[PDB]
């Protein structure tokens, strides 16, 4: 008989756990099994953390499973992250993102043995840099808030911009809750630099839209770049006609991620049951005071997975085990209303057949991006020579 | 009125501000709160 | 008010001579009144952990949980940030996995450890490597994350001091592939400096020093110096590691664990007292595990405010905005029989070298004892002058010229030494071939007898 | 410097390497033999 190997699964509703049990069916009969038989194990996120803690521990960690996977918690609102959960597997050194999508999770003090498959705000930014391969921009101007995703994107932009290439202006930040940001756009509007990328939030985007619309800062030569938290909910009405934004394709139900990700999971266990020592995890979390041996081996499996024929496009990982080739669409709002004008394949930007709109009135994109003759003189005090 | 001539010798628009105090590069040497500083000086040129 | 302070321990030590603790009823000055409650665990595992600290919330209303284990696992700790998650409660920790540090932690958690960060293990290392004169180093660092506030951090330190210092290259090293396309050794061939530096983890430097074995960079005239994450335990000492490896660690040693505790249990008493001595209002205490909705407005971020500038016992015993200890009680230790012994205490800023000697080669092989200096201050030849308070420090050649006075008490007398800083021409001249002949040399004043004389008949 | 090497035992304890590393001009000599140079090129291939 095989053995009975278990898979932990974090999801949500009941038709993605069946959607998860389906595909490990089907990952027990594409694959070749002459040893080992792969078990569907999968619970739903808990309103409360202590129970969702004892819930794995009592459900998840009993079973005796190698991978974890995660999604994201069905609810409005943001009080209760899963992040913590990834502290559980922490504990027994991996756990698989498919809808994580904040930057936080890209470091490795935290998330010691945490890959993802989703493309986070991060990588929106390397798409960004495809725009100056566009239309050849130079000076730019982020505008972020003061927390770990607009240093995580600062750190991102910078080491993209490592070359003797274009270089950065001065990057804003603000605390997420205040109102009050005039002198924001005083310092912006006073430099001579207008390419505005904006990263933030909906609070935040609607307080950049108010005060930068009540000061008259979007007519021609402004630019105004922004992710996809920026053209959704109460930020949509307040964002000028003609904004660039972005979509991420196939943003809610990913059945794809699940398949694929029972794909990669199956092969990276058919894969790595044919070396030789491949420890068990222990049982439970009753009476368990060793950790795993096999965790960045597992990891490093994990990592190194490709598959170009996939359903989503071409899976792969990079030295942090994330998402590349991303899947992205530019997006611009025409008449209060999304239309499409660019797709992101993962390579190259291919546009459609519809044309630019600017938000100040025009529809071919100058030259130079900002110059004019307006020379700012500044000396000592000297009597002899001023 | 070196000024004057690089204004009529270049088609450009001058407007000559006079600086305060501040012109020693700003050496942080002084123990403040145990941060991180940053270069606002030195050469200066780059304020806004 | 009573107030309930709760002491996790984990490990197989026995308790009985641990929980025995007579620092409390004559010590109760403060008008709030602490209780110890001091608890055991021997199964390291955090359904345990969650276990006794939500039934122990709701059997006793406890108000500072203070962790403490003796393993190297620092997962669990960020479980007791989970903790906080729940809870918000100041949590200490004193030894175990809740000693690591770890960058960027969340604003609102109220977690605060003993562990130094890589400021402070920074700053110490620049300080032994300018007492010895180290200006040329190399920095050999990899792709841990905390790289990029070490490499601007020595950069910016090195670009604004007035020591002279002299940055090789900073190189980058890949442990995700064997180094077997020659690219590593090249990388490392390129090292001519004193003093090396490395920054990684364990299983990382045994693969960096297995390859620097054969490359050529630990022997004579080169000296290797990592942090305290990289050597880790001190008792597992493996053979790649060569000898001389300058490292800095906790002391653990003479800082007893109920000590620890004391110190803890005061800050958080003496923390949770100082809103009641001045703000005069204070809320209720700590709500059951699960019930969370109603007891999130309660909480008071004001607390925060009082847990960076704490003082006790006169001594500066405070904490920083990152949640670690403003002073931590580093030392030194030095790699040799293979161990690891102790060689300096890194007090407050000044560094002590006494349980070992200053000269760094040792002299077991090439010149034995050393020599001592005896001037007096005269005009052109010797020109003595004091130590300027605000660094305690000679600089440059100024050698440091102690003096051994006597206080003339009455008819008692006594023994103070006060150091100053000689320069001159005889410091140049003796320097000068000091450092061509190269020898271990002392050099101190007269402050009774003067130039020799006759006296009766001697 | 003048270095000596001995050759009687493989480079084991990290000494004949640790003299030949020190070694910073453009001209190098080189007086031995046959098999003994085979060895000091060998160590010396993998110096630099």
């Amino acid at each position: 008989d095989p053995k009975i190997v278990n898979i932990g699964a974090v999801l949500s509703t009941k038709k993605h756990e069946q959607i998860f049990r389906e595909a490990v069916n089907q990952a027990n009969f594409f694959h070749f099994t002459r040893k080992i038989q792969l078990n569907a194990t999968s619970v739903t996120h808990r309103p409360n953390a202590i129970q969702m803690a004892l819930s794995v521990c009592e459900d998840l960690i009993s079973s005796q499973v190698y991978a974890i996977l995660v999604s994201h918690p069905p609810a409005p609102t943001d009080h209760l992250t899963p992040t913590p959960i990834s502290y559980t597997a922490g504990f027994y050194r991996p756990v698989i993102g498919l809808t994580t999508r904040m930057s936080i999770y890209s470091d490795k003090s935290i998330h010691l043995s945490f890959l993802r498959t989703v493309p986070p705000y991060s990588h929106q930014a390397l798409v960004w840099f495809e725009m100056m391969r566009l239309f050849n921009w130079n000076h730019v101007i982020l505008i972020v808030s003061d927390d770990h995703e607009g240093r995580a994107a600062q750190k991102k932009l910078e080491t993209l911009l490592e070359e003797k290439e274009s270089k950065a202006d001065k990057v804003l930040q603000f605390e997420p809750g205040t109102k009050n940001l005039t002198a924001l756009l005083l310092e912006a509007k006073e430099l001579e630099a207008r390419v505005i990328i904006l990263s933030a939030s909906e609070d935040d985007a609607t307080a950049v839209y108010k005060s930068a619309a009540m000061l008259d800062m979007t007519g021609a030569g402004y630019v105004w770049l922004v992710g996809e938290r920026e053209i959704s909910g109460s930020a949509l009405r307040y964002a000028p006609d003609g904004i660039i934004g972005l979509q991420l394709i196939n943003g809610k139900n990913e059945s794809a991620h699940i398949s694929d990700a029972v794909a990669v999971v199956a092969q990276a266990i058919h894969e790595l049951f044919e070396m030789e020592q491949i420890t068990d995890p222990p049982r439970g979390c009753v009476g368990n005071t060793n950790i795993w041996k096999t965790g960045p081996l597992f990891k490093r499996v994990l990592m190194s997975s490709k598959y170009p024929d996939g359903v989503t496009g071409r899976i792969e990982f990079n030295e942090d085990g994330d998402r590349k080739f991303a899947q992205y669409s530019i997006m611009n709002l025409q008449n209060r209303k999304l239309v499409q004008v660019g797709i992101f394949d993962g390579s190259y930007i291919i546009q459609n057949d519809r044309k630019i709109i600017w938000p100040g009135g025009e529809t071919e994109r100058p030259q130079g991006y900002q110059m004019s003759t307006r020379l700012k003189i500044v000396t000592i005090h000297q009597e002899p020579f001023v | 009125d070196l000024l004057i001539k690089l204004a009529r010798e270049m088609d450009f628009t001058y407007e000559v501000h006079l600086v305060a105090d501040g012109k020693f590069g700003t050496q942080e040497r002084v123990n403040n709160s145990n941060a991180a500083a940053w270069n606002g000086m030195m050469g200066e040129l780059l304020s806004g | 008010p009573n107030m309930d302070i709760a002491v996790i321990l984990v490990g197989t030590t026995e308790e009985v001579a641990i929980k025995d603790v007579h620092e409390k009823d004559d010590f109760h000055h403060l008008p709030v009144t602490p209780r110890v409650e001091l608890v055991t665990m021997q199964e390291s595992d955090p359904k345990s952990i969650i276990t006794r600290i939500c039934d122990l919330m709701s059997d006793k209303k406890v108000q500072g949980v203070v962790f403490g284990d003796d393993t190297d696992q620092e997962a669990i700790a960020q479980i007791l940030d989970f903790i906080s998650v729940q809870t918000l409660t100041p949590i200490l920790g004193i030894h175990g996995g809740s000693s690591m540090i770890m960058a960027d932690k969340e604003e609102a958690s109220m977690f605060f450890q003993f562990g130094p960060s890589i400021e402070q293990q920074a700053s110490v290392m620049l300080n032994i490597m300018e007492e010895y004169d180290w200006y040329i180093f190399s920095i050999v660092t990899t792709y841990f994350p905390g790289y990029q506030d070490f490499e601007n951090k020595v950069r910016s330190t090195i670009e604004n001091s007035f020591v002279g210092w002299e940055l090789e290259e900073v190189i980058h090293l890949d442990m995700s592939l064997d180094d077997i396309d020659s690219k590593i050794q090249n990388q490392l061939k390129k090292l001519q400096s004193p003093v090396i530096l490395l920054y990684c983890t364990k299983e990382e430097a045994t693969y960096i020093f297995e390859v620097a074995h054969s490359v050529g960079l630990t022997g004579y005239g080169f000296t290797w110096i990592v942090p305290s994450l990289v050597a880790g335990d001190t008792d597992t000492v493996p053979d790649e590691f060569p000898t001389g490896l300058i490292s800095v660690s906790y002391d653990e040693w003479d800082y007893d664990l109920p000590a620890r505790v004391r110190d803890g249990i005061a800050i958080i008493t003496t923390a949770a007292s100082t809103m009641l001595s001045e703000h005069n209002s204070i809320p209720q205490s700590k709500s059951s595990c699960n019930n969370i909705q109603e007891s999130r407005v309660y909480e008071a971020h004001m607390l925060k405010r009082y847990l960076i500038n704490v003082t006790f016992e006169g001594r500066d015993l405070s904490f920083s905005e990152d949640g670690y200890q403003m002073h931590p009680k580093l030392v030194i230790i030095l790699l040799n029989e293979r161990k690891w012994e102790r060689v300096g205490k890194y007090k407050d800023r000044s560094l002590k070298m006494w349980p070992v000697f200053d000269l760094y080669p040792n002299s077991e092989e090439h010149k034995d004892e050393h020599l001592s200096i005896v001037t007096l201050e005269e005009a052109p030849f010797v020109i003595v002058e004091d130590v300027d308070p605000l660094s305690g420090t000679c600089m440059r050649n100024t050698v440091p010229c102690r003096k051994q006075i006597r206080p003339e008490n009455r008819t008692e007398e006594g023994g103070n030494y006060i150091k100053r800083c000689c320069k001159g021409f005889c410091i140049d001249i003796l320097k000068k071939i000091a450092k061509t002949v190269k020898f271990t040399y002392d050099l101190y004043l007269v402050t009774n007898g003067k130039h020799g004389k006759k006296i009766n008949g001697v």
